[PDB]
């Protein structure tokens, strides 16, 4: 069954992807902690 | 889209609704026969191509 | 921007973005694509463009124009249909190729392979 | 050309000139609504609520012939393919149908669907094109013309799309005079292509000559308001009185299926025209006649398979039925009763042909035409 | 002619205007809702 096509939703995208914004690596947390 | 307005009131005011009448309410029936002639109408005295009517006695001025 | 890929590869560019590039140098076969939203065919020319812009990873440019926003261009370029293609040579002294209907993407694959 | 010993099949043959393509809109104007320039899932929307020019898109001549012959008829094609893989696939397309292929011509000097352009910036920064060599299907000479499709054919058509190419325009001529000659119709289409939507003056200057050599026409709502006035046309369609209706009809602001008079076609009108046909869409077919004039009603129903609804290649479907039609009873040119009821064949083909994907995919069969007609219409109608 | 439903509106020497209406057959014991001249919306009822 190809996926994508007329009569299908646009991709599910991936939830922990998705937060683009609220959501930092861990370096990052650890270099705006001092 | 015109329309005509409508004012209930009729000397009465609880809520004062009003209507709006456009050519989609009302529509015409069409042409029919009948008569149309009533009249008492007088003698004409032409003068200057502007009517003197005078019916019973003769040009009074 | 980076964190999750484009569901969509082809660019929508204007007609003068259309007319830089082609005018400007390149290296790479270059993809004209006309198509509009009330198109019956162009749903399954969108389909199979974006699958041949899959394969062709960097070796080929692929891009459409909008005919309902740039229509008197669209007439310039000698469009009598909606699910046309134009293929660009790189080169200057190679002419270009239009393609008319619902083409099958192997022969799409065979013109930017064997005459571009 | 005199060769022959028994007399021909039933079924009249068709006679369909033009280009082979698979899946080709040429009618293509500016619509004021679009859906979205990335997502196709949502393009369908545009399909129950089409742009008043695409509801009954007419397509190239080979649908017209499959769609013939599936309704019960018999057709033939001349056109001209090159010698690759396209090419010989549209031709096996076209034979698993019944549709007689003995007048195309294969040839390696073109390709099919290729025409190559060349890139002529002009002042300003407008890049234009210019064909240096023209594509496979637009390359067919009066010397290769089959003189046996034209002497059996009863009916020639063709459609205004050979009018935008120069060896075209006289192999047409030539082609028309041929048929013309040996006593056959000719059936003239007008979906304009894109370059023909310009203005209405360099238009009726191109199709004049085509316009003229036809016996009967067949255009849609636009192409004919087009032809006559768009701005007139368009303000008449849109007008609500500003006090009160006349009839009562008016009153209920339905859709405005305006009958044209004999006087406003009359530009359009010639000695040698037997038919004018103005089809919009499926709801509505307009016939002129010599002697007659008249309209018949039909629907249309879109939103009853919102999923698999495309009203692609609908309008080739309805001009199909109407030449089956023309050819199977030769008493509707004179018999308006007649004329009525077997036009209602036409619009159901057109309906059934806008509930699938494809243009060629589902053209309906004559039974299940001849069934959707006696289901929409009452007994008396049929 | 084959007159409609309504209130005659203009009364030309060859034409009426009729401004529709729609009669409502009413039985005795019923329950008019609303005074004469009453603006009647959409959906409310009339009598029950």
């Amino acid at each position: 069954i190809d996926y994508r096509g007329p009569d299908f939703h646009e991709p599910t995208p991936n939830m922990l992807a998705h937060l683009k914004e609220h959501g930092k690596i861990i370096s990052r947390e650890d270099l705006e902690k001092l | 889209n015109q329309g005509t307005v409508r004012t209930l009131l009729g000397i009465n005011k609880e809520c004062q609704f009003f209507l709006i009448l456009s050519s989609s309410n009302c529509f015409r029936i069409g042409p029919f026969k009948g008569v149309k002639y009533p009249k008492e109408l007088i003698k004409k005295d032409p003068l200057i191509p502007i009517r003197n009517s005078f019916g019973p006695l003769g040009t009074a001025l | 921007a980076k964190h999750v890929r484009e569901d969509y590869l082809v660019k929508k560019l204007s007609a003068n973005e259309i007319t830089e590039l082609v005018r400007g140098e390149r290296n790479v076969p270059l993809i004209i694509d006309f198509y509009a939203t009330w198109c019956g065919p162009c749903i399954l020319m969108a389909q199979e463009l974006e699958m041949l812009a899959v394969e062709y990873e960097k070796n080929a440019m692929i891009v459409k124009v909008d005919t309902d926003d740039e229509y008197e261009f669209a007439r310039d370029m000698q469009v009598r249909g909606l699910p046309t293609l134009y293929f660009i040579s790189p080169d200057p002294n190679k002419d270009a190729i239009r393609t008319e209907g619902l083409i099958p993407i192997q022969m799409m694959r065979d013109i930017l392979d064997n005459d571009m | 050309d005199d060769g022959m010993d028994f007399p021909y099949l039933d079924p009249p043959l068709i006679c369909c000139f033009g280009a082979v393509q698979k899946e080709f809109v040429p009618s293509v104007r500016v619509s004021e609504h679009q859906m979205d320039p990335d997502i196709y899932s949502g393009w369908k929307m545009m399909q129950w609520n089409p742009p008043e020019f695409g509801r009954a898109p007419g397509g190239p001549v080979s649908n017209v012939a499959i769609s013939h012959v599936r309704l019960g008829g018999r057709a033939a094609v001349i056109g001209k393919v090159g010698e690759d893989d396209f090419g010989e696939e549209l031709v096996l397309m076209m034979n698993k149908e019944n549709v007689q292929t003995r007048a195309v011509k294969f040839d390696s000097n073109v390709k099919t669907a290729c025409s190559y352009m060349r890139v002529k910036f002009s002042d300003d920064g407008k890049m234009k094109m210019e064909t240096v060599k023209e594509a496979a299907e637009d390359s067919l000479v009066a010397s290769e013309l089959n003189l046996a499709v034209l002497k059996e054919a009863r009916i020639f058509h063709f459609n205004s799309e050979v009018l935008t190419s120069p060896s075209m325009n006289t192999t047409l001529f030539r082609a028309i005079k041929l048929s013309k000659k040996f006593g056959g119709l000719v059936f003239f289409d007008l979906n304009l292509p894109l370059p023909l939507w310009k203005s209405r003056d360099e238009t009726r200057e191109v199709i004049k000559q085509a316009w003229e050599e036809a016996n009967i026409i067949e255009v849609s709502r636009e192409e004919l308001e087009f032809l006559l006035d768009e701005d007139h046309y368009e303000r008449r369609k849109n007008y609500r009185p500003q006090y009160y209706s006349e009839n009562y009809e008016q009153s209920k602001n339905r859709r405005d299926y305006y009958h044209y008079t004999r006087e406003e076609i009359s530009p359009l009108w010639h000695d040698g025209l037997k038919f004018l046909f103005v089809t919009d869409g499926t709801l509505r077919i307009h016939y002129y006649a010599p002697s007659f004039d008249g309209v018949v009603v039909g629907t249309e129903d879109v939103l009853i398979t919102p999923f698999t609804c495309d009203r692609t290649g609908s309008g080739d479907a309805v001009v199909a039925g109407i030449m089956r039609k023309l050819t199977s009873h030769p008493e509707m040119y004179e018999d308006q009763d007649v004329l009525e009821r077997q036009l209602r064949f036409s619009i159901a083909a057109g309906i059934i042909s806008q509930w699938t994907i494809g243009a060629v995919r589902g053209f309906p069969t004559e039974s299940a035409t001849q069934n959707l007609k006696e289901q929409v219409y009452v007994p008396s109608m049929w | 002619t084959h007159l409609k439903s309504g209130q005659v509106l203009i009364v030309q020497f060859d034409s009426v205007v009729i401004r529709s209406a729609k009669p409502y057959l009413a039985t005795p014991g019923a329950t008019l809702h609303g005074h004469y001249g009453e603006i009647i919306y959409e959906g409310d009822t009339l009598v029950t």
